[PDB]
Protein backbone atom coordinates (compact mmCIF):
# COMPACT_ATOMS: atom_id res chain seq x y z
CA UNK A 1 0.00 0.00 0.00
CA UNK A 2 3.12 2.18 0.17
CA UNK A 3 3.39 5.11 -2.26
CA UNK A 4 5.77 8.05 -1.99
CA UNK A 5 3.85 11.35 -1.83
CA UNK A 6 6.19 13.93 -3.34
CA UNK A 7 3.54 16.65 -3.74
CA UNK A 8 2.89 16.55 0.00
CA UNK A 9 6.66 16.33 0.64
CA UNK A 10 7.32 19.52 -1.35
CA UNK A 11 4.46 21.49 0.22
CA UNK A 12 5.80 20.48 3.64
CA UNK A 13 9.31 21.68 2.75
CA UNK A 14 7.89 24.99 1.50
CA UNK A 15 5.97 25.34 4.79
CA UNK A 16 9.10 24.89 6.91
CA UNK A 17 10.74 27.77 5.00
CA UNK A 18 12.60 25.92 2.25
CA UNK A 19 13.99 27.49 -0.92
CA UNK A 20 11.67 26.77 -3.91
CA UNK A 21 12.83 24.78 -6.93
CA UNK A 22 14.78 27.10 -9.24
CA UNK A 23 15.80 27.25 -12.92
CA UNK A 24 12.29 27.04 -14.32
CA UNK A 25 12.62 28.21 -17.93
CA UNK A 26 11.04 31.63 -18.34
CA UNK A 27 10.10 32.64 -21.89
CA UNK A 28 10.23 35.90 -23.79
CA UNK A 29 6.76 36.84 -25.02
CA UNK A 30 4.52 39.83 -25.78
CA UNK A 31 2.61 39.69 -22.46
CA UNK A 32 -0.58 40.40 -24.46
CA UNK A 33 -1.81 36.80 -24.55
CA UNK A 34 -5.08 35.18 -23.48
CA UNK A 35 -3.85 34.53 -19.94
CA UNK A 36 -5.06 30.92 -19.88
CA UNK A 37 -3.17 28.58 -17.57
CA UNK A 38 -1.61 25.91 -19.84
CA UNK A 39 -1.23 26.58 -23.54
CA UNK A 40 0.61 25.47 -26.67
CA UNK A 41 2.67 28.70 -26.89
CA UNK A 42 3.32 31.42 -24.29
CA UNK A 43 0.09 33.24 -23.46
CA UNK A 44 1.09 35.47 -20.55
CA UNK A 45 -0.89 38.68 -20.09
CA UNK A 46 0.35 41.89 -18.45
CA UNK A 47 0.12 40.18 -15.05
CA UNK A 48 1.75 36.84 -15.95
CA UNK A 49 5.06 35.22 -16.80
CA UNK A 50 5.32 32.23 -19.17
CA UNK A 51 7.45 29.15 -18.48
CA UNK A 52 8.27 26.01 -20.42
CA UNK A 53 6.04 23.34 -18.90
CA UNK A 54 8.45 20.47 -18.22
CA UNK A 55 10.66 22.72 -16.08
CA UNK A 56 7.63 23.56 -13.87
CA UNK A 57 6.49 19.98 -13.16
CA UNK A 58 7.47 18.45 -9.82
CA UNK A 59 7.51 14.91 -11.22
CA UNK A 60 9.65 15.83 -14.24
CA UNK A 61 12.11 17.82 -12.13
CA UNK A 62 12.51 15.21 -9.35
CA UNK A 63 12.72 12.25 -11.80
CA UNK A 64 9.74 10.46 -10.23
CA UNK A 65 6.59 8.90 -11.62
CA UNK A 66 3.54 11.01 -12.48
CA UNK A 67 0.55 10.30 -10.16
CA UNK A 68 -2.04 8.82 -12.50
CA UNK A 69 -2.58 5.41 -14.15
CA UNK A 70 -1.67 6.56 -17.67
CA UNK A 71 1.62 7.96 -16.31
CA UNK A 72 1.23 11.15 -18.41
CA UNK A 73 2.36 14.75 -17.77
CA UNK A 74 0.06 17.60 -18.78
CA UNK A 75 2.75 20.34 -18.49
CA UNK A 76 5.55 18.78 -20.57
CA UNK A 77 5.65 20.24 -24.06
CA UNK A 78 3.35 23.13 -23.16
CA UNK A 79 3.70 26.54 -21.53
CA UNK A 80 2.34 27.43 -18.11
CA UNK A 81 1.34 31.00 -17.20
CA UNK A 82 2.20 32.03 -13.63
CA UNK A 83 0.99 35.25 -11.95
CA UNK A 84 3.98 37.56 -11.75
CA UNK A 85 3.55 37.80 -7.98
CA UNK A 86 4.00 34.00 -7.71
CA UNK A 87 6.76 33.46 -10.28
CA UNK A 88 9.42 32.79 -7.61
CA UNK A 89 7.94 29.26 -7.21
CA UNK A 90 6.33 28.02 -10.45
CA UNK A 91 6.46 24.39 -9.31
CA UNK A 92 4.71 25.22 -6.05
CA UNK A 93 2.11 27.26 -7.93
CA UNK A 94 1.16 24.57 -10.45
CA UNK A 95 1.03 21.93 -7.70
CA UNK A 96 -1.30 23.95 -5.43
CA UNK A 97 -3.76 25.40 -7.97
CA UNK A 98 -6.39 24.15 -10.38
CA UNK A 99 -7.33 24.95 -13.98
CA UNK A 100 -10.93 25.85 -14.79
CA UNK A 101 -12.40 23.29 -17.15
CA UNK A 102 -14.71 25.73 -18.98
CA UNK A 103 -12.67 28.92 -19.45
CA UNK A 104 -9.11 27.55 -19.07
CA UNK A 105 -7.95 30.23 -16.61
CA UNK A 106 -6.57 29.48 -13.16
CA UNK A 107 -9.25 29.12 -10.50
CA UNK A 108 -8.71 32.20 -8.34
CA UNK A 109 -6.31 34.05 -10.67
CA UNK A 110 -8.36 34.81 -13.74
CA UNK A 111 -11.43 32.56 -13.79
CA UNK A 112 -14.56 34.75 -13.93
CA UNK A 113 -17.38 32.16 -14.14
CA UNK A 114 -18.42 32.50 -10.49
CA UNK A 115 -20.28 35.81 -10.28
CA UNK B 1 25.76 50.02 -35.12
CA UNK B 2 22.27 50.10 -36.42
CA UNK B 3 23.26 46.46 -35.73
CA UNK B 4 22.25 46.98 -32.08
CA UNK B 5 18.55 46.63 -33.02
CA UNK B 6 19.09 43.40 -34.97
CA UNK B 7 19.01 39.99 -33.25
CA UNK B 8 22.71 39.70 -34.17
CA UNK B 9 25.30 40.10 -36.92
CA UNK B 10 26.14 37.74 -39.78
CA UNK B 11 29.61 37.38 -41.34
CA UNK B 12 29.63 39.80 -44.33
CA UNK B 13 30.24 38.20 -47.73
CA UNK B 14 33.48 40.11 -48.38
CA UNK B 15 35.04 38.48 -45.29
CA UNK B 16 34.07 35.06 -46.70
CA UNK B 17 36.14 35.75 -49.86
CA UNK B 18 39.42 36.43 -48.04
CA UNK B 19 42.45 34.15 -47.57
CA UNK B 20 43.52 35.13 -44.05
CA UNK B 21 45.79 33.07 -41.84
CA UNK B 22 44.63 31.88 -38.46
CA UNK B 23 45.25 34.28 -35.60
CA UNK B 24 44.32 34.23 -31.95
CA UNK B 25 40.90 35.70 -31.31
CA UNK B 26 41.05 38.89 -29.22
CA UNK B 27 37.64 40.52 -28.72
CA UNK B 28 37.45 44.20 -27.79
CA UNK B 29 34.21 43.81 -25.79
CA UNK B 30 35.40 40.60 -24.09
CA UNK B 31 34.05 40.56 -20.54
CA UNK B 32 31.21 43.00 -21.20
CA UNK B 33 27.67 41.66 -20.74
CA UNK B 34 24.32 42.67 -22.16
CA UNK B 35 21.64 43.49 -19.62
CA UNK B 36 18.97 40.79 -20.04
CA UNK B 37 15.29 41.38 -19.23
CA UNK B 38 14.67 40.66 -15.55
CA UNK B 39 14.86 36.94 -14.77
CA UNK B 40 15.65 35.91 -18.38
CA UNK B 41 18.53 33.47 -18.79
CA UNK B 42 21.35 33.68 -21.33
CA UNK B 43 20.34 30.54 -23.18
CA UNK B 44 16.73 31.68 -23.61
CA UNK B 45 17.95 35.06 -24.93
CA UNK B 46 20.54 33.38 -27.15
CA UNK B 47 18.14 30.91 -28.79
CA UNK B 48 15.49 33.63 -29.20
CA UNK B 49 17.94 35.85 -31.14
CA UNK B 50 19.05 32.84 -33.23
CA UNK B 51 15.44 32.07 -34.18
CA UNK B 52 14.76 35.76 -34.90
CA UNK B 53 17.71 35.68 -37.33
CA UNK B 54 16.50 32.41 -38.90
CA UNK B 55 13.16 34.18 -39.51
CA UNK B 56 14.97 36.31 -42.14
CA UNK B 57 16.17 33.32 -44.21
CA UNK B 58 14.45 31.10 -46.78
CA UNK B 59 13.82 28.16 -44.47
CA UNK B 60 11.60 25.39 -45.80
CA UNK B 61 8.69 24.90 -43.38
CA UNK B 62 6.62 21.82 -44.33
CA UNK B 63 3.61 20.37 -42.65
CA UNK B 64 5.03 17.58 -40.45
CA UNK B 65 8.15 19.57 -39.87
CA UNK B 66 10.88 17.52 -38.18
CA UNK B 67 13.56 19.20 -36.05
CA UNK B 68 16.36 17.57 -34.04
CA UNK B 69 18.33 19.46 -31.37
CA UNK B 70 21.74 18.23 -30.15
CA UNK B 71 23.46 19.40 -26.97
CA UNK B 72 20.15 20.47 -25.41
CA UNK B 73 20.68 19.75 -21.71
CA UNK B 74 21.85 22.34 -19.21
CA UNK B 75 23.93 21.83 -16.10
CA UNK B 76 20.64 22.35 -14.21
CA UNK B 77 18.81 19.49 -15.90
CA UNK B 78 16.40 21.46 -18.08
CA UNK B 79 16.43 22.42 -21.80
CA UNK B 80 15.99 26.18 -22.28
CA UNK B 81 16.94 26.14 -25.95
CA UNK B 82 14.42 23.39 -26.64
CA UNK B 83 11.71 25.46 -24.96
CA UNK B 84 12.51 28.39 -27.28
CA UNK B 85 12.55 26.11 -30.34
CA UNK B 86 9.09 24.76 -29.46
CA UNK B 87 7.78 28.33 -29.04
CA UNK B 88 9.25 29.24 -32.44
CA UNK B 89 8.28 26.15 -34.47
CA UNK B 90 4.71 25.63 -35.75
CA UNK B 91 2.38 23.76 -33.42
CA UNK B 92 2.65 20.05 -34.15
CA UNK B 93 6.27 20.13 -35.35
CA UNK B 94 8.06 16.95 -34.26
CA UNK B 95 10.98 17.97 -32.01
CA UNK B 96 13.62 15.52 -30.75
CA UNK B 97 16.52 16.63 -28.55
CA UNK B 98 19.55 14.93 -27.06
CA UNK B 99 22.49 15.48 -24.72
CA UNK B 100 25.28 13.51 -23.04
CA UNK B 101 23.79 14.25 -19.60
CA UNK B 102 20.33 13.57 -18.22
CA UNK B 103 17.77 16.41 -18.41
CA UNK B 104 14.02 16.96 -18.64
CA UNK B 105 12.65 18.56 -21.78
CA UNK B 106 9.64 19.91 -23.67
CA UNK B 107 10.68 17.95 -26.77
CA UNK B 108 8.36 15.24 -28.09
CA UNK B 109 11.19 12.79 -27.41
CA UNK B 110 14.61 12.89 -25.72
CA UNK B 111 17.67 10.59 -25.95
CA UNK B 112 20.44 10.67 -23.28
CA UNK B 113 24.04 9.73 -24.09
CA UNK B 114 26.90 10.61 -26.40
CA UNK B 115 25.48 11.79 -29.70
CA UNK B 116 27.27 8.93 -31.52
CA UNK B 117 24.84 6.48 -29.85
CA UNK B 118 21.86 8.25 -31.52
CA UNK B 119 20.30 6.64 -34.61
CA UNK B 120 17.24 7.74 -36.57
CA UNK B 121 15.46 6.01 -39.42
CA UNK B 122 14.09 9.21 -40.99
CA UNK B 123 15.57 12.44 -42.36
CA UNK B 124 15.10 15.88 -40.80
CA UNK B 125 14.14 19.35 -41.98
CA UNK B 126 16.23 21.36 -39.50
CA UNK B 127 19.22 20.40 -37.32
CA UNK B 128 20.25 22.60 -34.36
CA UNK B 129 23.45 21.87 -32.40
CA UNK B 130 24.66 23.50 -29.19
CA UNK B 131 27.30 20.86 -28.46
CA UNK B 132 30.55 22.24 -27.07
CA UNK B 133 33.47 20.65 -25.21
CA UNK B 134 35.09 23.24 -22.89
CA UNK B 135 38.41 21.34 -22.85
CA UNK B 136 38.95 22.68 -26.40
CA UNK B 137 39.30 26.34 -25.20
CA UNK B 138 42.88 25.71 -23.92
CA UNK B 139 44.70 28.79 -25.23
CA UNK B 140 48.09 27.20 -24.68
CA UNK B 141 48.17 24.97 -27.83
CA UNK B 142 47.67 25.02 -31.57
CA UNK B 143 44.12 25.60 -32.80
CA UNK B 144 43.58 22.67 -35.14
CA UNK B 145 40.32 21.34 -36.54
CA UNK B 146 38.47 19.37 -33.85
CA UNK B 147 36.79 16.00 -34.32
CA UNK B 148 34.69 14.50 -31.50
CA UNK B 149 31.01 15.36 -32.02
CA UNK B 150 31.80 17.35 -35.20
CA UNK B 151 32.58 14.07 -36.97
CA UNK B 152 29.12 12.80 -36.02
CA UNK B 153 27.47 16.10 -37.07
CA UNK B 154 28.96 16.06 -40.59
CA UNK B 155 27.98 12.43 -41.09
CA UNK B 156 24.51 13.22 -39.77
CA UNK B 157 24.09 16.11 -42.20
CA UNK B 158 25.16 14.05 -45.21
CA UNK B 159 22.99 11.02 -44.29
CA UNK B 160 19.98 12.44 -42.43
CA UNK B 161 19.28 16.02 -43.60
CA UNK B 162 16.52 16.32 -46.18
CA UNK B 163 17.32 18.27 -49.32
CA UNK B 164 16.22 21.84 -48.72
CA UNK B 165 16.65 21.47 -44.95
CA UNK B 166 18.81 23.77 -42.87
CA UNK B 167 21.34 23.61 -40.01
CA UNK B 168 22.62 25.89 -37.24
CA UNK B 169 25.76 24.48 -35.53
CA UNK B 170 27.52 26.22 -32.63
CA UNK B 171 31.25 26.93 -33.04
CA UNK B 172 33.84 29.07 -31.19
CA UNK B 173 37.47 30.11 -31.72
CA UNK B 174 38.71 26.66 -30.66
CA UNK B 175 35.54 24.52 -31.10
CA UNK B 176 35.32 24.17 -34.88
CA UNK B 177 35.83 21.72 -37.71
CA UNK B 178 37.14 22.11 -41.25
CA UNK B 179 34.81 19.57 -42.86
CA UNK B 180 31.78 21.36 -41.39
CA UNK B 181 32.89 24.57 -43.16
CA UNK B 182 33.40 22.53 -46.33
CA UNK B 183 29.84 21.24 -45.96
CA UNK B 184 28.51 24.81 -45.84
CA UNK B 185 29.33 24.89 -49.57
CA UNK B 186 26.70 22.14 -50.05
CA UNK B 187 23.90 24.56 -49.17
CA UNK B 188 22.48 27.31 -51.34
CA UNK B 189 23.79 29.89 -48.83
CA UNK B 190 25.67 29.95 -45.54
CA UNK B 191 26.91 32.33 -42.86
CA UNK B 192 28.42 32.56 -39.38
CA UNK B 193 25.93 34.33 -37.07
CA UNK B 194 26.75 36.01 -33.74
CA UNK B 195 23.89 36.77 -31.35
CA UNK B 196 23.96 40.32 -29.99
CA UNK B 197 23.43 39.09 -26.41
CA UNK B 198 26.61 36.95 -26.53
CA UNK B 199 28.71 39.20 -28.80
CA UNK B 200 31.53 39.32 -26.23
CA UNK B 201 32.22 35.63 -26.95
CA UNK B 202 33.87 34.01 -29.95
CA UNK B 203 30.88 31.67 -30.37
CA UNK B 204 28.87 31.78 -33.59
CA UNK B 205 26.31 29.54 -35.30
CA UNK B 206 27.40 28.14 -38.65
CA UNK B 207 24.10 28.32 -40.53
CA UNK B 208 23.59 26.31 -43.72
CA UNK B 209 20.43 27.37 -45.53
CA UNK B 210 18.65 25.01 -48.00
CA UNK B 211 20.75 21.81 -48.36
CA UNK B 212 21.58 20.72 -51.94
CA UNK B 213 23.36 17.40 -51.29
CA UNK B 214 26.30 18.34 -53.54
CA UNK B 215 29.04 21.02 -53.67
CA UNK B 216 27.68 24.30 -54.95
CA UNK B 217 30.91 25.98 -53.80
CA UNK B 218 34.36 24.69 -52.88
CA UNK B 219 35.33 25.94 -49.40
CA UNK B 220 38.64 25.39 -47.63
CA UNK B 221 37.67 24.95 -43.99
CA UNK B 222 40.99 26.06 -42.48
CA UNK B 223 40.92 29.28 -44.51
CA UNK B 224 37.28 30.01 -43.76
CA UNK B 225 37.70 29.67 -39.99
CA UNK B 226 40.73 31.95 -40.19
CA UNK B 227 38.49 34.39 -42.12
CA UNK B 228 35.83 34.12 -39.41
CA UNK B 229 38.36 34.98 -36.68
CA UNK B 230 39.66 37.89 -38.76
CA UNK B 231 36.11 39.26 -39.11
CA UNK B 232 35.53 38.94 -35.35
CA UNK B 233 38.95 40.48 -34.49
CA UNK B 234 38.41 43.62 -36.59
CA UNK B 235 34.64 44.14 -36.15
CA UNK B 236 33.62 44.73 -32.51
CA UNK B 237 29.94 43.97 -31.98
CA UNK B 238 28.09 46.06 -29.42
CA UNK B 239 26.35 43.86 -26.87
CA UNK B 240 22.61 44.31 -27.11
CA UNK B 241 19.39 42.75 -25.88
CA UNK B 242 17.13 45.19 -27.79
CA UNK B 243 15.47 42.62 -30.07
CA UNK B 244 14.26 40.53 -27.13
CA UNK B 245 11.66 43.17 -26.17
CA UNK B 246 9.58 42.82 -29.38
CA UNK B 247 8.25 39.26 -29.79
CA UNK B 248 5.16 40.17 -31.83
CA UNK B 249 6.57 38.60 -35.03
CA UNK B 250 8.56 35.73 -33.49
CA UNK B 251 6.82 32.49 -34.64
CA UNK B 252 8.29 30.80 -37.71
CA UNK B 253 5.98 31.38 -40.71
CA UNK B 254 3.90 28.35 -41.72
CA UNK B 255 4.92 28.18 -45.38
CA UNK B 256 3.37 24.76 -46.07
CA UNK B 257 6.44 23.85 -48.11
CA UNK B 258 6.03 20.88 -50.45
CA UNK B 259 7.58 17.51 -49.55
CA UNK B 260 8.43 15.07 -52.35
CA UNK B 261 10.23 11.73 -52.42
CA UNK B 262 12.70 11.50 -55.32
CA UNK B 263 15.51 9.13 -56.19
CA UNK B 264 18.71 11.09 -56.65
CA UNK B 265 18.81 10.70 -60.44
CA UNK B 266 15.73 12.96 -60.69
CA UNK B 267 17.33 16.04 -59.08
CA UNK B 268 17.60 18.38 -62.08
CA UNK B 269 18.51 22.08 -62.17
CA UNK B 270 14.81 22.98 -61.77
CA UNK B 271 14.49 20.96 -58.58
CA UNK B 272 17.80 22.47 -57.42
CA UNK B 273 16.38 25.94 -58.03
CA UNK B 274 13.29 25.19 -55.93
CA UNK B 275 15.47 23.78 -53.16
CA UNK B 276 17.60 26.94 -53.35
CA UNK B 277 14.63 29.25 -52.70
CA UNK B 278 13.24 27.30 -49.74
CA UNK B 279 10.26 25.99 -51.72
CA UNK B 280 10.94 22.23 -51.66
CA UNK B 281 11.81 19.46 -49.19
CA UNK B 282 12.95 16.06 -50.47
CA UNK B 283 12.59 13.11 -48.05
CA UNK B 284 10.08 10.40 -47.24
CA UNK B 285 7.16 10.98 -44.87
CA UNK B 286 7.04 7.72 -42.89
CA UNK B 287 6.90 7.25 -39.13
CA UNK B 288 9.71 8.88 -37.15
CA UNK B 289 11.64 6.14 -35.34
CA UNK B 290 14.72 6.83 -33.22
CA UNK B 291 16.91 4.76 -30.94
CA UNK B 292 19.94 4.82 -28.66
CA UNK B 293 22.67 2.15 -28.57
CA UNK B 294 23.10 0.46 -25.17
CA UNK B 295 26.43 -1.17 -24.36
CA UNK B 296 26.02 -4.18 -22.04
CA UNK B 297 28.74 -5.25 -19.61
CA UNK B 298 29.19 -6.47 -16.02
N1 LIG C 1 29.67 14.43 -27.62
C1 LIG C 1 28.55 14.97 -27.08
N2 LIG C 1 27.38 14.29 -27.17
C2 LIG C 1 26.27 14.82 -26.61
N3 LIG C 1 26.26 16.01 -25.98
C3 LIG C 1 27.41 16.73 -25.89
C4 LIG C 1 28.57 16.22 -26.44
N4 LIG C 1 29.53 17.14 -26.18
C5 LIG C 1 28.98 18.18 -25.50
N5 LIG C 1 27.68 17.92 -25.32
C6 LIG C 1 26.68 18.77 -24.62
O1 LIG C 1 26.57 20.08 -25.18
C7 LIG C 1 25.94 20.90 -24.19
C8 LIG C 1 26.34 22.36 -24.38
S1 LIG C 1 27.94 22.70 -23.72
C9 LIG C 1 27.77 24.31 -22.97
C10 LIG C 1 28.94 24.83 -22.14
C11 LIG C 1 29.46 26.11 -22.37
C12 LIG C 1 30.53 26.60 -21.61
C13 LIG C 1 31.08 27.98 -21.89
O2 LIG C 1 31.61 28.21 -23.00
O3 LIG C 1 30.98 28.87 -21.02
C14 LIG C 1 31.08 25.81 -20.60
C15 LIG C 1 30.56 24.53 -20.37
C16 LIG C 1 31.08 23.62 -19.30
C17 LIG C 1 31.89 24.08 -18.26
C18 LIG C 1 32.33 23.18 -17.28
C19 LIG C 1 31.96 21.83 -17.34
O4 LIG C 1 32.39 20.94 -16.40
C20 LIG C 1 31.15 21.38 -18.37
C21 LIG C 1 30.70 22.28 -19.34
C22 LIG C 1 29.49 24.06 -21.13
C23 LIG C 1 26.32 20.31 -22.83
O5 LIG C 1 25.12 20.04 -22.09
C24 LIG C 1 27.07 19.02 -23.17
O6 LIG C 1 26.74 17.90 -22.35
ZN1 LIG D 1 5.90 16.27 -15.69
ZN1 LIG E 1 -13.69 29.55 -15.56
Amino acid sequence: AFAVDAAKAYKDYLASGGQPITNCVKMLCTHTGTGQAITVTPEANMDQESFGGASCCLYCRCHIDHPNPKGFCDLKGKYVQIPTTCANDPVGFTLKNTVCTVCGMWKGYGCSCDQ
Amino acid sequence: SSQAWQPGVAMPNLYKMQRMLLEKCDLQNYGDSATLPKGIMMNVAKYTQLCQYLNTLTLAVPYNMRVIHFGAGSDKGVAPGTAVLRQWLPTGTLLVDSDLNDFVSDADSTLIGDCATVHTANKWDLIISDMYDPKTKNVTKENDSKEGFFTYICGFIQQKLALGGSVAIKITEHSWNADLYKLMGHFAWWTAFVTNVNASSSEAFLIGCNYLGKPREQIDGYVMHANYIFWRNTNPIQLSSYSLFDMSKFPLKLRGTAVMSLKEGQINDMILSLLSKGRLIIRENNRVVISSDVLVNN
